[PDB]
Parts: C-alpha cells; structure tokens; sequence
C-alpha cells in the first residue's frame, strides 16, 4: 500500500529530523564546556545546564520558522491521502 | 599529423576508427597506457576528419541502463526503486536472449515501465513492448517479425500481439577494402 | 601487427577469434598474465576487422541473472527480493536440465515474474513460459517440439499449452579449415 | 602447442577433453596446481577447436540448487526461506534416488514449488512432478515409465498420474577408439 | 601415465576403480595422504576412460539427507524444523532396518513430508511411503514385496495398502576375473 | 485447550523476537559511549541518548518490512484456529 508505506516512513524520518538539531547543539556544548573543566582543572555542576539551556533556547528562536513550513505540509498531504479515494 | 582525440577508451576509440575508415580517411591509432588512446590523421584529411566528428557527435557516450539511477547498495529502497531495478533487469535479459537467434546482429528492446504510478486500489495496466534487430543479408524480413512477436508474447503475463512493436533493418555493406594514402 | 583490443577475459578473447576465423581473418591472441589477452592482426586485415567488430559489438557483456540485481549477502531482504530470488534460481535450473535432452546443444528459458506485483488482496495471475533451444544438423524439430511442451507443463502448478512459446534452429555451417595468411 | 583455456577446474578438464576428442581432435591437459589446469592442442586442429569451444560453450558452469539462494547463516528466515530449502532437498534426494535403479545412468527431478505464495490465506494447491532420465542401450523404455511413475506417485501427499510428466532417452554410441595425430 | 583424477576421497576413488573395471580398464590408485588418492591409466585407454568418467558423472556426489538442512544448532527452531529433523531420522533408521531382512543387499526409503504446511492452522494429511531395494539372484521377488508392505504399513499411525509403493531389483553378473593388460 | 496454550506461548515469543534486535543494538551503543568517556576522560551525558536515537531508528527503518508480514500471518492464524470448528 504504496500510501501507507510513504505515511509511515516519512512521519519517522520527520521525527529524526526535527529532533536531531536541538540534541547535536547541546551535544556539543556539552562536550567543550566538559574540556574546558579538564584543561582548567575546575570543577562544578551547573555551568554545562547554564549554557546549554541559552543554546537550546537560541536553536529554537532561529529554526522554528522553518518547523511549522515542515508541519503544514505534512499535516496537509496526509488529508488529501486520506480523502483522496473521492 | 594533427590530434584530433584524446584520453580515449578503447572502445570509443575502435568506433572512430571505423567511421573514419568507411569516409575514406586512414586514421592512426596509438597508446599511452594511463592516458588512454590517441587519434592522427594527416593534414589534407584533417578537414573531413573534423567535419565528420561533428556530424556523428564522436566519441560516444556510454550506454545507459536504467538500474545505474537505482543502486543497489543504498541504505532504504522505496517499492518503487525495487521495481524499476526488476525490470531494468528484465530487458536485459531478454536481449541478450534475442542475440541468439538465428542470423540476427543485434538487438533493442524497451518495456512500459508502470512503475511510474502505484495502480494501488486500481487495475493495473497492461504491458506494451518495443524490439529493434538488425540481420544479416538475405533474410525474409516479413516471415520473421512472426517468430519475435510469438516469443515475446509469453514472455509476460497479459500481452496483446497488437501491443507489440517490431523493426528490422538489414545490414549495410561490407568495409573490406582499405582506404588510400594521401599523395 | 596492430593492436586491437587489450585487457579481455578469457571467454571474450576465444568469442572474438571465432568470429573473426569465420571471415577469413587470421589473429593471435597472447598472453600478458595479470594484464589479460591481447588480440592482434596483419595490417592487410585490419581494416576488415575493425568493420566486423563494429558490427558484432564485440567484446561481449557478461551475462546477466536477475539474482544480481538482489544479492543474498545483505543485512535484510524485502518480500520482493526473496519472491524474486526464488524465480531467478528455478530459470536456470530449467535450462540446465533442457541442455541434457537427446541433441540439444543450448537453450534459453524465460518465466513471467508475477512478483512485478505483490497480488496482495488480488487472485494471482497464471504462469507464462517462453524457451529457444538450438539442435544438432538432421533433428525432427516439428516432433521435438512436443516433448519440450511435455516436459515443461508440469514444471509449474498451472500451465496451459496456448502459455507456451518454444523457438527451434539448427546449427550452422562447421568451421574445420584454416583461413589464409595474406601473400 | 596453442593455449585454449587455462585456470581449469578438474570437472571442467575433464569435460572439455571429452567434447574435443568426441570429434577427432586430440588435445592434453597440464597441471600447474595452484594455477589448475590447461588444455592445448595442435595448429591444424586450433580453428576446430575454437569453433567447437564457442558451440557448446565450454568450459561448463556450476550446477545450480535452489537451496545457494537461502544461506542458513542469514540473521533472519522466513517461512518462504525454510520452505525453499525443504523442496531443495527433497528433489536432490529423488535424483540421487532414481540413479539406483535397474539400468539407468543419470536422472533429474523437478517439483513445482507452491512456496511462491505463503500458503497463507488460500489454501494449498497440488503438486506437479517432471523427470528426465537416460538409459543403457537396449532398454524397453516404454515398458519402463510405468516403474517410475508409480514410484514417484507414493513420495508426495496428493499427486495424480496426471501431473507426472517423463522424458527417457537412450545413451549414444561409446567412444573407445582415440583420435588420429595430425601429420 | 595419465592423470585421471587427483584429490578424491577413499570412497570416491572405490566407486571409480570399479566402474572403469567393468569397462575392462585396468587402473591404478595412488595415495599422497593429505593430498588424498589419484587415479591413473595407460595411454591405450586413456581415450575410454574420459567417456566413461563423462557418463557417469563421476566421482559421485556425497549422500544428501534433510537433516543437514537443519542443523539443530539454532538458537530456536520452528515447529518445521523440528519435525522435518524428526521424519529424516525415522528414514534413515528404517532403511537399516529393511537392510537386515532375509537376502536383501541395499534399500532406499522415502516418507511424504507433511512438514511442507505444518503449522498452518489446518489439520494433517495421511502418510504415503516408497521403499527400493535389491535382492541375491534367484529370490522370488513376486513373494517377497507382501512382507515388506506388511512390515512398513504399521509403522506409521495411519498407512493403506494402496499409499505403499515398492520396486525390487536383482543383482547384475558378478565381476571376478581381472582386465587385460595393454599389449 | 492445545491451541489455547500454544497460542498464548506463541505471544509471548514474537514480543521476544521484534523488540530484540533495537534492544541490542541499544545496549551495544551504550556499552560502547561509556568506554569510550572512560577512556578519554568526557563526563556528557546526553551524546549516549544523541547516538542511540539514530541508531534505533536505523533498525526500524530496515526491518519495516518483515514486521508486518509476521503480524499479518500471526493474525491469520489465530483467526483459523477461533472460528475453523466443526
Ligand atoms: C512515528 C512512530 C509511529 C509511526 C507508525 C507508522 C505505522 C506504519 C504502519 C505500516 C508499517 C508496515 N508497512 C510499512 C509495510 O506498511
Ligand atoms: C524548552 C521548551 C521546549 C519547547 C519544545 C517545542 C519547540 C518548538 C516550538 C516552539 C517554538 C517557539 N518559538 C521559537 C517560535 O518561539
Ligand atoms: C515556552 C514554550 C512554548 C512552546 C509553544 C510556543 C507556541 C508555538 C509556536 C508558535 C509560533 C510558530 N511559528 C514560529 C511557526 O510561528
Ligand atoms: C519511538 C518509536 C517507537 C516505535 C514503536 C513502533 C515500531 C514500529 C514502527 C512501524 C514500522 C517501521 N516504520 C519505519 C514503518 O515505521
Ligand atoms: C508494532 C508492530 C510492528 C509494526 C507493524 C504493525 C503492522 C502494520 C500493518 C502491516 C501491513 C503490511 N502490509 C503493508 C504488507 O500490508
């Protein structure tokens, strides 16, 4: 059911897609704000969260935008497919 | 002598020799190894030569076949990639069976691809066929199409001889004699 | 001696000296190990080898199978694959066995691959055979046929004779004597 | 001495050499061990050679069993992949089978595989069963498909003298002189 | 001395001596240990043993049995693993059994696979057998098929004296006196 | 009664079978990170969740198929044995 299968794969590939920016960002910060403890030899708990959350915040105000494009579209095709027979 | 190709394949190169030869023009043929073949001809044919490059658009482009825009080795295949490389497969299967008949040369063959839509809650339509062959001299042409229409028409589940297309040309003169030397 | 081709395979190298033998066209063929054969002709030749190379698109492409185009040795196989796969191996299993039957030399065998759709909720189509055989000189082709026809009906669960094509010939003309070495 | 083929396996060696003195040409077969076997002949009987080479499209490829397309070592099987390999076992069972009889040299044995659906939803349909043999000169071969028929009919479920299809065939003439040297 | 046949096992290389020395072919095997036996022959008949060696398709394959299908070292195997591996020990363990009977040399015996739809949701399907076997010279084989039949139909929970199938054979003329030497 | 326990065994043996491979495939990923922070020393915490994502939803993408034509005949099946009583 060549319908069903695109359906399917794409509201996956979509998931994949809309949730890897925000965890690559704060992946990485996390990684340099992790070395530059080590190569300062400083330690504490809540810098790595202070700075991630201002990544995260600023990933959001700039993609977003394009989220809701991506949503519409979706959100549209797969009505024409349901009442697509008539 | 004056280059007109280079970097050549050998089979690029082996059809630009004989379509020279067939307009008169002696070419040359030498190797370089990594940097593939080269083409001379002498100054009073150099002309003609390029004149007759232009007119075939040589040296040819490689044959296309349609599985080459459908990998086989990507991570996911829609249905439709799958599809299209089962018969991409199929046509070639079946001219290199039709290249085994008696007194044929060589042989086209095309096949409707359906693929092209999912015919999914719908009838699926019927095939359609097309074949090209080239005989050797002396051949009935018109007591031949019989027997390729009768062996392609099982070739597929739901075929209709009127939806099968057959051309067929005879060879063209032998090239035996060798073309003169400038003066 | 000028240089036509370098690089080929065994079984291309002896096809291209068959053909060019048949025309009256004395070759050599040698060896260069990891490098493969060299075919090589007398200038007085060249000319005429060139033209049949051309004209038979010579070297040959390898044969192809459909399992090709879905190998076995990958980490997941669609449906559609193994459905395919199945197919592919039972063709040529026929044509092995054919070439065992009293005077035949070679066949080629081919089946309408149903899996061109899946006929899930659909009745599934019948089968659809088509074969070319080729017989030694002095063979009753009219009666051969009905054997062939025999045997291949009760190859598949529902066959009917009008789904069966079957192409004979004959071999041609021996090649036994030498050509010429040109004066 | 002119080089044929070379990289042979010890059937193929064997095959060929059998093919080539079937038609007077007398031919010998060398060993390189790691490099396998070589086949050479004479000049005078080089062109013979070659043709009869092409004609039978020496050397042979290897025999074919459906159970090569469904390794065992895959990280998933299916019901269709069992299956597959059941009836491809069963059927080189009967051949090995058959060649114990009263008489005959060689069989081959071909079941209709059902496996093409899953045998899910509808239900299973009966088997059809083909069989080729050869015998030893002097046999009634008429008198003896009765003996193979209803042996066949017992080792399957639901099968009808109907649907068993077999071709004999009887052995030709034996080859024990050798061929005559060139001069 | 010609090579014949290198690398064979002990009970390939029995089965080849004695069908060459049926031929009246004189033959000699050789054992290099890890290499494994050859076998050898004059020049004279040379010739006679490549055709034969061609007839019968030597050296013969191994003995197939389902069970190797199946290898029991699965993680888990399906209920038509299991009964496929349970069927195939019961075959072979009545073929051992036949071979004890009074005057009975050798047997062969198959058992209809009700495995091929196991698991299906559908009930079973009645049994069917096929036994052959081979007798001392001078047996009357008319008298002796009652007790096989009688034997093999309580074997198995539900068999009919119409689902038995049996063939019986004689032993062909013994072998006693050694070939001629070439002159 | 046969069918009744065979059936429920049968349950519990494809929930065992699909849910495997992603399970796999998600300790492997794990066990491999967390080497891979000890061995140079890295205390993030989210590049496990970042990868294993990725790598989960790889599995699902290739055994799409074969989910479904086992589902399919285990509901056939089941649905025999229900109604097929005479
Ligand atoms: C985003 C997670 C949930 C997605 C659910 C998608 C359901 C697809 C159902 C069909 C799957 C089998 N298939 C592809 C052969 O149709
Ligand atoms: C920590 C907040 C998590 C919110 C998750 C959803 C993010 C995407 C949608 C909100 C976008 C808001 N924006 C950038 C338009 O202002
Ligand atoms: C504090 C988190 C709030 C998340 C939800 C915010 C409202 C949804 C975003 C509305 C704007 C969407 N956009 C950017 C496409 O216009
Ligand atoms: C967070 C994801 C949970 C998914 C659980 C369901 C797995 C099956 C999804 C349907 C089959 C695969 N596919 C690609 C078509 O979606
Ligand atoms: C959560 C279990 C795994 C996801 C698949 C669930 C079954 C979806 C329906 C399968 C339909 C198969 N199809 C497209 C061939 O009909």
């Amino acid at each position: 059911m060549d319908d069903l299968v695109f359906a399917g794969n794409k509201a996956l590939y979509l998931v994949l897609i809309l949730s890897g920016w925000p965890t690559i960002v704060a992946t990485i910060i996390g990684l340099l704000v992790g070395l530059f403890q080590t190569v300062t030899q400083l330690q504490e708990q809540t810098l790595p969260f202070g700075i991630k959350l201002l990544g995260v915040c600023l990933c959001l105000f700039l993609l977003s935008g394009w989220y809701g494009e991506v949503l519409l579209s979706y959100g549209r095709q797969v009505i024409f497919l349901a009442l697509a027979k008539g | 002598d004056k280059d007109l190709l280079k970097g050549l394949d050998q089979e690029q190169a082996n059809e630009v020799i004989a379509v020279l030869q067939m307009h008169n023009i002696e070419a040359n043929k030498i190797d370089s190894g990594k940097l593939g073949y080269s083409i001379t001809v002498a100054e009073p044919d150099f002309t003609a030569a390029v004149y007759w490059i232009k007119t075939y658009q040589l040296p040819p482009r490689p044959r296309v076949e349609i599985a080459q825009m459908f990998p086989a080795d990507s991570l996911v295949s829609s249905p439709r990639a799958e599809k299209a490389r089962l018969y991409s497969a199929i046509e070639q299967r079946l001219e290199q069976s039709l290249q085994t008949m008696e007194g044929v040369l060589s042989a086209r063959v095309h096949i409707s691809y359906d693929i092209d839509a999912g015919e999914n809650g719908r009838p699926p339509k019927p095939v359609h066929l097309s074949a090209l062959a080239v005989y050797e001299r002396g051949s009935p042409l018109a007591h031949q199409i019989s027997d390729i229409k009768r062996f392609l028409k099982n070739s597929f589940a739901d075929v209709d001889y009127d939806n099968i297309s057959v051309v067929l040309s005879e060879r063209s003169d032998a090239q035996l004699q060798a073309p003169g030397t400038p003066v």
